[PDB]
């Protein structure tokens, strides 16, 4: 009888989908956050590094001087 | 050491039911002798060690992706292992904050679905103080899963698209001044979204298939 | 495109007009090395510009790592001040630029292997001995070095506007490729 | 640990096809509310003489 | 520049072979064997194709005691892996290894990493690094009907 009805059940329609969509999206960014984990549980790496000079450098592998205590 | 073993038993053996009910899961546990699985000579140190075990692996089987099934299964593990315990200072499920929310949202749901049995066995464990509500699921030094396709697409999701697409049909049938043809201005609707969605969940399932069936 | 490649090393040499004798720079300059069972030249180094000079007893001096035309020339100069205070007749006669090195990003993945395939009377591609396509430009005597990752270094040229014509040149047959 | 994993990426292929039908179908819907617009302005374009 | 010679017509031929496998048979180093081998194209003003992922497959699994089947698991692992993009730039050879590794890791017959990195002449660590960037697409890449006992589902 006149295309604003079908204006309306369009928008409607593109409105739910668009609703799915967003869901699906969610989903997805929720799935790459897991492999991103996933990497960095590749990527990732002890307590020897630590035990008497906690602070220590990365190039000459040597502690900070001693206190005078 | 075969703990896990029996753990899966178990669910396997409640879900092949198909029932939440804890009258299947009390005949089970009377049938397997569930509740004999702490008997045995065993010092308090490794005998608490062990139901430490236990509890986290029946905690671990009660959280997600697992099924509604196996959740409510693993819930009535838990509840029979905390009460069956042979220590005096009886062990608590260590439960984590992230996983508050997962545990509160699956009790809301169970008492909706009228579960009245999973729902009264999770407020008997919590009123009992059955749970230490610590940081994170274990100390740190130094199956049946749910997919994503059901959340997506399902029996109702379907049947609302289609209905959808039909009415859609119906009032471009009926928009058009003339009866007879409708406007050549809109004719690029595609009737295969169904059969496209069809495809890709056949094609999805039939890969799970043949990948749990062995080579 | 709007692109260009950035310098990165210059090349060049001059004639100092006087036999020099390496074992005395080597002992009163401030920065040099000299190895004779090594190499035959004495190597200095200097802040301000940030190059390295090679000076050889028949007085030609070569001056890399600067990155302009007249930073070169200028750390060119500083050497033949340097070597003239130390007491030798150092002059600047025949100043060139022998090579221009410089470096730029497509940035985009690049398919070597359609680029050699393509264009196999130019480009070298050999992932066993480097992992970078050689092309060697013909209309300016430049060769690039190519690169997955979209990087390209052009080496061999004498003047800059030659290094920006082989990037022109170059770029259209980077882009026909796409990865 | 590779059983999670290949789970995960199968489902996340999945996902991508019915994202990519989705979007499919949105592009569509857009194109075709263009027409809309376009139709029912020149059919309104008739009363206003 | 016999040495140059003869890797120009191995892989002229089809049968290309790797500079190291034409080192450990000549007398001198790579790196001449390599730049004699470019001097000759360059006076012979000849081209040899460029060498794809697959021609070191039946040599590399034939020296290796694995079956037929595991070297066409592993040739179409390759194939699509390069297809796929998942080994930008990287050489072929290191390529075919990580390939015959998860073949063989995932089939009866397993090979660790030394082994094939001493019959395809690549770095352990060099395996490694072409097989993380396939690791994660393990399964896509294997032939959709294949054998086997260790699950491709799981792997090192």
């Amino acid at each position: 009888e006149d295309p604003e009805t079908c204006l309306q059940l369009n928008m409607v329609y593109q409105e739910v989908i668009q609703e799915k969509l967003a869901e699906a999206n969610l989903l997805l960014a929720q799935n790459r956050e897991q492999q991103e984990e996933l990497m960095r549980d590749l990527a990732g790496s002890y307590m020897g590094h630590f035990m008497k000079p906690y602070f220590k450098d990365k190039v000459t592998g040597v502690g900070p001087p001693a206190n005078e205590d | 050491p075969g703990l896990q073993t029996d753990c899966e038993a178990l669910l396997s053996r409640f879900q092949e039911t198909d029932s939440v009910r804890f009258e299947d899961f009390t005949e089970l546990w009377r049938n397997m002798k569930f509740g004999t699985i702490f008997c045995g000579r065993m010092r308090n140190l490794e005998k608490n060690m062990f139901t430490k075990e236990a509890l986290a692996l029946a905690w671990r089987y009660f959280l997600p992706p697992y099924t509604f099934q196996i959740r409510v299964g693993a819930l009535y593990l838990l509840y029979g292992l905390y009460n069956t315990q042979l220590c005096q200072p009886k062990q608590k499920i260590r439960v984590a904050l992230k996983d508050w929310d997962e545990v509160l949202k699956f009790q809301q749901d169970l008492v909706n679905a009228q579960h009245f049995d999973a729902a009264y066995i999770f407020r008997k464990l919590r009123l009992d103080r059955a749970f230490h509500f610590t940081a994170m699921p274990k100390l740190l030094s130094y199956k049946d899963p749910s997919d994503r396709v059901m959340k997506l697409i399902t029996s109702d999701v379907l049947e609302e698209m289609l209905n959808v697409h039909d009415h859609y049909q119906n009032m471009k049938h009926v928009i058009s001044v003339d009866k007879s043809k409708p406007d050549k201005a809109l004719s690029l609707i595609k009737d295969d979204f169904f059969d496209n969605i069809k495809n890709i969940v056949l094609e999805h399932q039939q890969w799970h298939k043949d990948r749990k069936n062995p080579s | 495109s709007g692109i260009v490649p950035q310098l990165q090393n210059i090349v060049s040499t001059v004639n100092l007009g006087c036999k020099l004798d390496l074992k005395t720079i080597a002992l009163r300059a401030r920065n040099a090395e000299y190895n004779p069972k090594r190499f035959a030249a004495v190597i200095m180094r200097i802040r301000e510009p940030r190059t390295t000079a090679l000076i050889f007893s028949s007085g030609k001096m070569v001056c890399t790592g600067a990155k302009s035309e007249e930073q070169s020339r200028l750390a060119a100069r500083k050497y033949a001040r340097v070597v003239q205070k130390l007491g030798f007749p150092a002059k600047f006669l025949d100043f060139k630029i022998q090579n221009m090195v410089g470096s730029c990003d497509v940035k985009f993945p690049i398919r070597l292997e359609g680029l050699v395939l393509t264009h196999q009377q130019f480009s070298s591609y050999e992932p066993e001995l480097f992992p970078g396509l050689i092309y060697r430009m013909i209309k300016p005597r430049i060769v690039l070095l190519i690169f997955v990752s979209g990087k390209v270094v052009l080496t061999g040229a004498k003047v800059r506007a030659e290094i920006y014509e082989a990037f022109e040149n170059i770029y259209p047959i980077l882009k026909g490729f796409r990865k | 640990m590779l059983s999670r994993l290949q789970e995960l990426r199968k489902e996340e292929e999945t996902l991508l096809r019915l994202k990519a039908a989705l979007h499919d179908q949105l592009n569509r819907l857009k194109v075709e509310e263009l027409a809309l617009q376009s139709m029912i302005s020149s059919r309104r374009g008739d009363e206003m003489l | 520049i016999a040495s140059a010679c003869l890797y120009i017509a191995c892989r002229q031929e089809g049968v290309p072979r790797t500079f190291k496998e034409i080192c450990a048979v000549s007398r001198i180093s790579k790196k001449e064997i390599g730049r004699c081998f470019k001097l000759i194209l360059k006076a012979l003003e000849t081209s040899v194709d460029l060498i794809t992922t697959g021609d070191f497959m039946s040599r590399f699994c034939s020296n290796l005691c694995l079956p037929k089947q595991v070297q066409m698991a592993a040739t179409h692992i390759a194939r699509k892996a390069v297809e796929l993009d998942l080994v930008p730039g990287r050489s072929p050879i290191s390529v075919a290894a990580a390939a015959i590794y998860m073949a063989s890791q995932a089939s009866a017959e397993k090979r660790t990493q030394k082994e094939i990195g001493d019959i395809a002449g690549v770095a352990d660590v060099t395996i490694r690094q072409s097989y993380r960037l396939i690791y994660p697409r393990a399964p896509d890449l294997f032939p959709t009907d294949f054998k086997f006992d260790t699950p491709v589902d799981k792997l090192p």
